[PDB]
């Protein structure tokens, strides 16, 4: 009989994961602050990693990698991609500061559109709205009919052995507004699309089977060849780069973590990393399958009872 | 030559002190009757080993050591042990009834009664010293004596020996090795009271020693003897530079100079390798690169924590055995490109290295096998603050309900001293965060 | 990677290796508390 | 660190004499006081309970207000072993009346007892404190015993007071006034003891009838359980090892708040012996923590464990003990409080009791003990609301006010235990 605790009630994904653990009769949920647990579904911020792995007779596992934030916040990721000998690249947009690299940003500024986050053609306009300034991809790949923009979300699971698992099912989050290069047909955020949709696909969400068919009909190529090879390359580059820093291989406690990678695709079918998310949600259609895969490969591998993933 | 006086307080300090002096005698070829055939200056000398041993006209080498416990049963196993002849009665000090796992009883109630005696017996050792450097103090964080009396003694040592250095070897509590339920209280109380009187403190977490004993010696349920013989190996690695010829950490002041830039952040992490079972017939001898690499494995540390998620202020590598500088620098260069090793920005990224060619001594019949080389790394990393955060958290849980507090107030301690102590530890935790993390 | 302050004796040696440079209560007050 | 043992009244001297028979055997002391054992753990801490022609004498004082039961001890198997001057008795008896034990009959005899206590305490190199055996339902153990405890505290205020207190039950009752005597006594214990083992005659009867399938349990059967418990619960005080416990460390570690010092013991295997199949360590741990094995009729699942100390005796896997002990907490974490970390501790002793190759004993400070004080409070109140049987007590000088205050203090105690069951 294994025990676990739940310290993130706002977690869509691990709400489903715990309900599956219970429904096996071999997992018991304790109260949040009970230390005598096997499994912690931790909080998003200030999770107390220093108290893990000190309970006698308990193998302890947590669903976050301490140190993963360096991939998963946009300033850290630009720094990481810029100072790591193993990436610092080609698939990451030229990115650049606090309200440093201000002299250097203006030096390349000498298509000249950029975006700030943490969109303009004039540097002066945004430096005083201020954070990272990232080269805006002026020539995206546009879905038709619709002349529309999109981003690809990939779910990636890293288990306690630091095996990297790419979920078979991605999702394209699409703009329902034709793309005008002269801020809604520019932001594919789903909450921004269903507030400012449902036109062509249910939920501005196109899944891989349809998107592959689209590439076969429209471009005479496949999702695997034209895009996923680059996706798998990028996922490996980022996670293998940070591996010595965050691996729990010889640690007194064990980590796994689910990541959401966000990619852009341009006109020449080149894939670009936009960002990495450390606490991703899922597509409703996919919750059941992915949360079951999390239990199978991340949790029961450590705590056995009585493939939907590509192995990267 | 400048002398060092060792002081062992409470059960853990005494029983560990027993193991160390046993080891020191083996390392220096001193027989249990105190005779030392290697020493050709009878009844005197100022060799390096005289820092820890004085000499009688009869040729006996006597530890500059005092053993103190508020109960007689542990020290009585020194009186009647294998080295009875080594110590003389004045150095073994026992009271009548112990501190009952209670810092306040060890510090206020019984400590008052016995401090002047202990200080008098230490004075008899200091008077034999031509140039006393200071003290090495062995004690538990958790015991009533080890916590309560040690802190009173350290305060009085700063009074009576103001210019002298004081080093600690502190046993940090772990439920795997029988602990009182109030050990968090005792630990915080004594750290607060001792913080400004100690120049450098080596914490040893019983959880770490216990696990090394299970994993590397494959002892299923290690005894105090198993634990203490491993601890003594690490202690001996740390104090070798005081007792042998060399140029690194040759007096107590250098420990502070080399390991402690900031006086409050004075708890270096010790990491030791290799630890090899003696019933393991044929084992490959680990290389300089391997044992040095093992110094960055949390499984070999004296306190479990993650140095990758902290910053280094200072790092010393102490090798024993067949080791030359060439191999050290090769191993370091390799390790710098694979490990995550961040120093604070105001400190040089580097290593002070000391090598003693004599390989470690082990106790005949013990569970540790002889090795041809070993290393102890001493690093001041902010990651050790995880140990404080853990302890501080347990203290909070109990104190929020004032559980057990009445035992402490009943001995004359004011409840306010809990809050005083805990607030000091809160500052301590934030000092570490300032030094080693960025927002 | 610089090696400085190398000292040798018959018992061993010591040195420093640099990889990168950088960017009290009284007796009476005690007696009162007791 | 010597313990002075006092046994008072009929129950006190009966379970007292059994305790000395049992541990005398365990330490290899024969009825004539000469040591004829085969191991040296036996003698290493023998002086905790025995004084020393190389004969050993229990540091035991035998007290009663009538000479009957102590004539029975002097004729019993080990009767020769007690120091004859340590028998202190009167002729009148206490009539199952707390007031007589505490205020009239007992007051006459208590100074004689303290002279014997004082003499034993003087021959002590370092006195740990006192251990008293008694019931709360009678007159001498209950009334005079708590009077002794008060007089002892006043003369030795810095020593520990420990009691084994037998709580009355209607299932094993001598008189209807037992709830009155027990309620008056609990009040004394809340104030003047540091540790009280609650030995509940209801739990002992249930265990004899259900588990041991003895359909007509005698006091002899009940006392077999109490004897086994007293031995196990004192093991770490009498034997050397890893952890050498004493009365003060017991109290510091088990009592988080001064009034909550009433412990539920538990024992395994429960026996009436007759069986040779030794138990596996898993089974010891399972039974010991089962309600059907605890000597106080309280459901631990109705409350929470504040602190627990367990001792395993015999030869067995230290590694398996730790595994099973850690298993029980990690499987029922709900019944241990969050705000006392690591509140379950385990010891081992190689020397098993008699007739058992391995055993386990459990000391628990559980909030479920409030059920025992509620039960007594209810029985007390049923009579006291009609002032029934009170003339037995007012005839000795007592006023009703004293009963009201005792009722109030015991209900407070129940409340305090409930306060921490909801913390
Ligand atoms: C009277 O017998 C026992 C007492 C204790 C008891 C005792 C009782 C406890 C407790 C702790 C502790 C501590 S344990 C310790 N080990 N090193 C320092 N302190 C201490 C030690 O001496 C003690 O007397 C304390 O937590 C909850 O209940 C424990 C026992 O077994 C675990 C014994 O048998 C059950
Ligand atoms: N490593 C090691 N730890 C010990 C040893 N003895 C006790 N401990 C640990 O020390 C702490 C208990 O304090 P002790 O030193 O035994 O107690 P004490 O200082 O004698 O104080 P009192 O007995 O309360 O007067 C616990 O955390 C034990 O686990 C030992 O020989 N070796
Ligand atoms: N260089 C860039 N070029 C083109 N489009 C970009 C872009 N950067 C961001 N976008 C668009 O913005 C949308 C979301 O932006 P971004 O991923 O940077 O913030 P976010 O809302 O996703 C924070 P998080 O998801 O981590 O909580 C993307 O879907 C994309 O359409
Ligand atoms: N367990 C046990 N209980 C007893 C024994 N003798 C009496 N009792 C109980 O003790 C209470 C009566 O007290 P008793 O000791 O006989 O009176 P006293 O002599 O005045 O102290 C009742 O609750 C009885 O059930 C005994 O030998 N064993
Ligand atoms: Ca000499
Ligand atoms: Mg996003
Ligand atoms: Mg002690
Ligand atoms: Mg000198
Ligand atoms: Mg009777
Ligand atoms: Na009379």
């Amino acid at each position: 009989m294994y025990t676990f605790v739940v310290r993130d009630e706002n977690s869509s994904v691990y709400a489903e994961v715990s309900r599956l653990l219970l429904a096996t009769g071999q997992w018991k949920r304790l109260r949040k602050d009970n230390p005598r647990f096997n499994l912690m579904l931790g909080e998003r911020n200030r999770l107390p990693f220093g108290r893990l792995g000190h309970e006698p007779g308990l193998v302890q596992l947590v669903n976050y990698y301490r140190g993963a934030d360096k991939l998963c916040r946009k300033a850290s990721l630009v720094k990481l991609i810029k100072t790591s000998p193993e990436l610092s690249c080609t698939w990451f947009p030229e990115s650049y500061i606090y309200p440093d690299e201000r002299e250097v940003f203006l030096a390349a500024y000498n298509g000249n559109v950029w975006i700030a986050k943490s969109i303009s053609s004039e540097a002066s306009e945004l430096l005083d709205f201020i954070h990272v300034i990232q080269k805006y991809l002026e020539k995206p790949l546009l879905l038709e009919p619709g002349h529309r923009k999109f981003d690809i979300r990939s779910w990636v699971l890293v288990d306690h052995l630091y095996n990297i698992y790419l979920y078979r099912e991605g999702v394209l989050r699409t703009s329902s507004e034709p793309y005008n290069s002269a801020k809604t047909c520019h932001l594919t955020n789903h909450c921004i699309q269903k507030e400012y949709y449902g036109r062509y696909e249910e939920g501005n969400e196109m899944f891989f089977e349809e998107f592959n068919q689209y590439l076969m009909d429209a471009l005479n190529t496949t999702l695997e060849n034209s895009i996923l090879l680059q996706i798998k390359h990028i996922i490996r580059s980022c996670l293998m780069c940070i591996e010595p820093a965050i691996s729990t291989k010889h640690l007194h406690y064990q980590s796994f973590q689910l990541f959401g990678f966000d990619f852009m695709v341009d006109e020449e079918l080149k894939v670009w990393l936009i960002e990495v998310n450390g606490a991703p949600a899922c597509a409703q259609k996919l919750y059941a399958e992915l949360c079951q895969g999390i239990v199978d490969v991340a949790i029961s591998s450590v705590f056995p009872l009585a493939s939907i993933f590509i192995k990267l | 030559m400048r002398e060092c006086i060792s002081i062992h307080v409470g059960q853990a300090g005494v029983q560990i002190g027993n193991a160390c002096w046993e080891l020191y005698c083996l390392e220096h070829g001193i027989q249990p009757d105190g005779q030392m055939p290697s020493d050709k200056t009878i009844g005197g000398g100022d060799d390096s080993f005289n820092t820890f041993f004085s000499e009688t006209g009869a040729g006996k080498h006597v530890p500059r050591a005092v053993f103190v416990d508020l109960e007689p049963t542990v020290i009585d196993e020194v009186r009647t042990g294998t080295y009875r002849q080594l110590f003389h009665p004045e150095q073994l000090i026992t009271g009548k009834e112990d501190a009952a796992n209670n810092y306040a009883r060890g510090h206020y109630t019984i400590g008052k009664e016995i401090i002047d005696l202990v200080l008098d017996r230490i004075r008899k050792l200091a008077d034999q010293c031509t140039g006393l450097q200071g003290f090495l103090v062995f004690h538990s964080f958790g015991g009533g004596t080890g916590s309560g009396f040690t802190s009173l003694l350290m305060e009085r040592l700063s009074v009576d020996y103001g210019k002298k250095s004081k080093l600690e070897f502190s046993i940090y509590p772990a439920p795997q090795v029988s602990t009182a339920v109030v050990e968090p209280y005792n630990s915080i109380l004594t750290t607060h009271t001792t913080l400004e009187h100690s120049d450098c403190a080596f914490m040893v977490d019983n959880e770490a020693i216990y696990d090394i004993c299970r994993r590397n010696l494959d002892i299923e349920r290690p005894t105090y003897t198993n634990l203490n013989r491993l601890i003594s190996q690490i202690v001996s690695s740390i104090t070798a530079s005081l007792r042998f010829d060399g140029a690194l950490n040759v007096d107590l002041t250098e420990f502070q100079t080399n390991l402690v830039p900031y006086p409050r952040i004075h708890f270096p992490l010790a990491t030791y390798a290799p630890v090899i079972s003696a019933e393991k017939a044929y084992h490959e001898q680990l290389s300089v690169a391997e044992i040095t690499n093992a110094c960055f494995e949390p499984a070999n540390q004296m306190v479990k924590c993650d140095p990758r998620h902290g910053k280094y202020m200072a790092c010393c590598l102490l090798y024993r055995g067949d080791v030359v500088p060439k191999d050290v620098n090769a191993a370091i260069a390799t390790i710098k490109t694979k490990r995550s090793i961040q120093f604070v920005d105001w400190c040089p990224t580097g290593f002070k290295v000391g090598i003693n060619y004599q390989p470690p001594t082990v106790v005949p019949g013990g569970d540790l096998a002889k090795v041809q080389r070993a290393v102890c790394m001493l690093s001041n990393t902010t990651a050790i603050a995880e140990a404080w955060a853990r302890l501080d958290h347990k203290f909070d849980l109990m104190y929020a309900k004032r559980a057990f507090v009445h035992w402490y107030v009943g001995e004359g301690m004011e409840e306010g001293e809990f809050s005083e102590a805990r607030e000091d530890m809160a500052a301590l935790e934030k000092d570490y965060e300032e030094v080693g993390v960025d927002s | 990677m610089e090696v400085i302050e190398l000292n040798k004796c018959t018992s061993g040696q010591s040195f420093e290796v640099i990889l990168k440079p950088p960017s009290d209560p009284s007796l009476e007050e005690i007696q009162k508390k007791l | 660190r010597e313990i002075v043992h006092i046994q008072a009244g009929q129950c006190g001297n009966q379970i007292g004499a059994k305790f000395w028979e049992v541990i005398s055997d365990e330490h290899g002391i024969d009825p004539t006081g000469s040591y004829h054992g085969d191991s040296d753990l036996q003698l290493e801490r023998i002086n905790v309970y025995y004084n020393e022609g190389n004969k050993y004498v229990p540091r035991a004082i035998l007290v009663d207000l009538e000479p009957g039961t102590m004539d029975s001890v002097r004729s019993g198997p080990f009767g020769q072993i007690f120091r004859p001057d340590n028998f202190v008795f009167g002729q009148s008896g206490a009539g199952n009346n707390w007031a007589k034990g505490h205020y009239t009959e007992g007051a006459e005899l208590v100074d004689s007892v303290l002279d014997v206590v004082r003499k034993e305490s003087e021959s002590c190199d370092c006195l740990q404190g006192f251990q008293l055996t008694h019931s709360l339902g009678g007159g001498t153990g209950s009334g005079m015993g708590t009077l002794l405890i008060s007089k002892i505290r006043e003369e030795y205020p810095d020593r520990i007071m420990n009691t084994f207190s037998v709580m009355p039950s209607p299932k094993v009752s001598d008189t209807v006034v037992e709830p009155y005597n027990a309620t008056l006594s609990v009040h004394q214990l809340v104030e003047n003891t540091d540790e009280t083992y609650c030995i509940d005659n209801e739990a002992l009867y249930d265990i004899c009838f259900r588990t041991l399938k003895l359909t007509t349990p005698t006091y002899g059967d009940l006392n077999h359980l109490v004897s086994a418990t007293m031995s196990g619960v004192t093991t770490c005080l009498r034997f050397p090892g890893q952890l050498n416990a004493d009365l003060r460390k017991l109290a510091v570690n088990m009592v988080p708040f001064p009034r909550l010092h009433f412990f539920m013991p538990g024992f395994a295997p429960l026996t009436s012996s007759q069986q040779y199949r030794a138990l596996t360590v898993p089974e010891l741990t399972q039974q010991m923590f089962d309600s059907k094995n605890m000597m106080a009729a309280c459901d631990p699942r109705h409350g929470r464990y504040l602190t627990v100390a367990a001792i395993f005796r015999g030869r067995m896997s230290m590694k398996e003990v730790d595994e099973q002990m850690l298993n029980v907490q990690n499987k029922n974490s709900s019944y241990f409080v969050e705000w006392i970390p690591n509140n379950v501790k385990t010891a081992v002793c190689d020397i098993p009791p008699r007739g058992l190759k391995m055993s386990a004993t459990f000391i628990g400070n559980s909030t479920a003990i409030q059920e025992l004080f509620k039960r007594i409070s209810e029985q007390f109140t049923a009579m006291f609301r009609r002032k029934a049987f009170l003339h037995w007590y007012t005839g000795e000088g007592m006023d009703e006010m004293e009963f009201t205050e005792a009722e109030s203090n015991m209900n407070d105690l129940v409340s305090e235990y409930q306060q921490y069951q909801d913390a």
